[PDB]
């Protein structure tokens, strides 16, 4: 299998047009207000295929 | 009920209250395959299992 092909399944608002973004930042997916730690309620913005 | 005769209740004429689920700690799993959680509220339907 191959998994070194990722891409973004998270973010806080939708692209514009030839936007470019590479920040992993930890999107508050949960209801609970992340702080630098993963979880159940916080996610990673990448997946891989 | 044992789990050969499983229990089952239709529902309908109600307004949910995912409230409660999203406060949940005590729950090992919640999660939705179908729509996502956040887009639960904002969808009506015919009928709930």
């Amino acid at each position: 299998g191959n998994y070194n092909y990722l891409y973004r399944l998270f973010r806080k608002s939708n692209l514009k047009p030839f936007e470019r973004d590479i920040s992993t930042e930890i999107y508050q997916a949960g209801s609970t207000p992340c702080n630098g730690v993963e979880g159940f309620n916080c996610y990673f913005p990448l997946q891989s295929y | 009920a044992s789990v050969y005769a499983w229990n089952r209740k239709r529902i309908s004429n109600c307004v949910a209250d995912y409230s409660v689920l999203y406060n949940s700690a005590s729950f090992s799993t919640f999660k939705c395959y179908g729509v996502s959680p956040t887009k639960l509220n904002d969808l009506c339907f015919t009928n709930v299992y």
